[PDB]
């Protein structure tokens, strides 16, 4: 089967017209079937969203809500550290990214980052990487 | 496993 790097490249590719399921769906299917998938999978997913190409970085979020979603405990867990967790507070944080990003991007991993905390409790981390967003301001 | 980076405040 094709690598989560060829999924994820056609899942997030800015010259999509329309989201692509099949590379979606079938990027979230590859990373639960190997073992090493998961913590592989977050790696790939933190560059996209971090990309300045915007419909990149868009479907990237998607990819990322969708295998939330649909797999895991191992990928929450993966999501669920701090390893993952600074990469998404880079992109919305006027400290680091958050400048440059579009309001679109941030406001999606803000979403995304709630819904998780009420979603999936026992990810404690995401939790607490969302009350330091909103202590700062940076979330309501 | 159990390892992670600092929260980034």
């Amino acid at each position: 089967p094709e690598t989560l790097e060829a999924r994820i490249n056609r899942a997030t590719n800015p010259l999509n017209k329309e989201l692509d399921w099949a590379s979606i769906n079938g990027f979230c299917e590859q990373l639960n079937e190997d073992f090493e998938g998961p913590p592989l999978a977050t790696r790939l997913l933190a560059h996209k969203i971090q990309s300045p190409q915007e419909w990149e970085a868009i479907q990237a979020l998607t990819v990322l809500e969708t295998c939330m979603k649909s797999c895991g405990k191992r990928f929450h867990d993966e999501v669920g550290k701090f390893r993952f967790l600074n990469e998404l507070i880079k992109v919305v944080s006027p400290k680091y990214l958050g400048s440059r990003t579009s309001e679109k991007v941030k406001n999606k991993i803000l979403e995304l980052l709630y819904s998780w905390t009420v979603g999936l409790p026992e990810e404690v981390k995401i939790a607490e990487a969302y009350q330091m967003l909103k202590k700062q301001g940076i979330v309501k | 496993d159990d390892s992670d980076e600092d929260l980034l405040e």
